């Protein structure tokens, strides 16, 4: 079995790099964040241009969706998080405490907190509600390139060009797990919360039992050695691996086998983020400098 | 522009 994703939409209007693309758990909503510091909504079934959120003094490297589908987060160079509220595109909160660019974020499942990543070196621990600090984690001896929530909230797991993934608990902040065997771009959970996929900037994927410290899966195949590109599970139809290249194509693999079972040609800069729907077999990519769009994919398994 | 589209180092 192979999936079968062909463009259904090319979204156009962002005036610098994307930075990173997410669908709302809801399914409704695509969000992307931008270098041209503007978050951009639009409609996951018709790609329809929805709304423009702005306040960020510096460009966006990341945004993510609360559970509930109604808040957002954004991480920026300007140095703080934004919250913001999807509906009427007010900014909510604004977190400061990072030293430096802001990199990375998401909320937890039960989406009371928010977890960011920075430049500083620093994985922060945020109250929703008030908006302030509650953990400054010195996680890492170089940029933090992703932090993820595990399915309950209880685990964070951390990557940074340091070469470490570490894996946190949430209530006490002590780090309990070191993969510690290249920059680690990005890490997340898997979606039962058992895996981490880690990119390393040496053109590789590779699917860990953090428990156990073993790598069971490597993908390879792809162009991976600058940027600090999204990875995903696909599991609406077959249980695929996704992710972005520097050579401007998607990639996607069969978890199990490994092997390369598509690639999606069409854009024209490196695809720095790809993003999974929930529910349908629907893909989102974008581009940088040179292509500065997202397209929508769509497939029959 | 924004680190993500940037290259990542230090």
């Amino acid at each position: 079995v192979k999936p079968n994703y062909a463009l259904k939409f090319t979204l156009a209007g962002h005036t610098k790099a994307v930075s990173s693309v997410k669908f709302s758990p809801n399914g409704e909503w695509l969000a992307s964040s931008s270098a041209d510091k503007l978050i951009k909504i639009w409609g996951a079934y018709d790609g329809k241009f929805e709304k423009t959120i702005s306040g960020h003094k510096l460009g966006i490297s990341d945004v993510a969706w609360s559970s509930d589908s109604n808040l957002l987060v954004s991480a920026s160079d300007d140095k703080t998080l934004k919250i913001w509220d999807v509906s009427s595109g007010k900014c909510l909160k604004t977190l400061k405490g990072h030293s430096n660019y802001v990199f990375c974020c998401n909320f937890n499942p039960q989406s009371n907190l928010i977890v960011s990543g920075s430049f500083d070196e620093s994985v922060r621990i945020w109250d929703v509600k008030t908006g302030k600090c509650l953990k400054t984690l010195p996680a890492h001896s170089d940029p933090v390139s992703a932090v993820h929530f595990n399915r309950d909230g209880s685990l964070i797991v951390s990557s940074s060009y340091d070469g470490l993934c570490r894996i946190w608990d949430t209530a006490s902040g002590q780090c309990l797990k070191t993969l510690i065997d290249p920059p680690v771009s990005f890490v997340k959970f898997s979606p039962n919360g058992k895996y981490i996929l880690a990119a390393t900037l040496d053109n590789t994927l590779k699917l860990w039992d953090y428990s156990k410290g073993k790598c069971l899966k490597t993908y390879t195949g792809h162009k991976n050695e600058k940027y600090c590109i999204f990875a995903n599970f696909s599991v609406t139809g077959g249980k695929w691996i996704v992710s972005g290249s520097e050579d401007n194509l998607v990639y996607i693999w069969n978890l199990q086998t490994k092997e390369i079972v598509q690639k999606l040609q069409g854009h024209t800069d490196v695809v720095i983020s790809t993003a999974c729907h929930p529910t349908e077999n629907i893909i989102a990519s974008a581009a940088l400098e040179n292509d500065k769009t997202i397209k929508l994919w769509k497939s029959d398994c | 522009g924004a680190a993500r589209c940037r290259v990542f180092s230090p």
